């Protein structure tokens, strides 16, 4: 299994490498939080805009029959 | 498998490394003992 | 898990006897069956 065979080289003699002990730790993937599945986002209303900074709103007036 | 593999072949390689080091110390023991009894057996020069 | 690896060194130098000088006032013959003998002697016999 030459790609495995990293281990005990090329060579029959003089070159063997093996191991004393071994070590592990892992990392986890943290937890997942999106905005549109926590279920927050009922009470907001979402636009996609391209530049807040850029043009200035106000006056979002809104017009209502009774 | 993993890992079992690589600690088989080297005790395997243990095994006939420890064999061949204690045949090159029977050598060295041939040697030694050899030298041994010849300084057991000479006597110095003056004496000769 | 990761290992800790270490790595061995097999070359020990080889002394055959007959390669060194001291042979040379050896004499070597083997004789499976020298562990069961109890003395081994030679018989000179010389005349003036």
């Amino acid at each position: 299994f030459d790609n495995l065979r990293i281990y005990f080289g090329d060579d029959p003699s003089r070159y063997n490498i093996s191991f004393e002990a071994l070590l592990g730790i892992y990392c986890n993937k943290i937890e997942w939080i999106n905005f549109f599945t926590t279920p927050i986002a009922v009470a907001a209303n979402v636009i996609r805009f391209n530049d807040v900074s850029r043009m200035t709103l106000g006056k979002v007036l809104f017009f209502i029959q009774l | 498998t993993v890992i079992d593999q690589i600690l088989n072949i080297n005790a395997l390689h243990t095994v006939l490394r420890s064999l061949k080091n204690s045949a090159d110390s029977l050598e060295r023991g041939l040697i030694h003992a050899f030298m041994q009894t010849l300084l057991r057996k000479s006597p110095p020069q003056f004496i000769v």
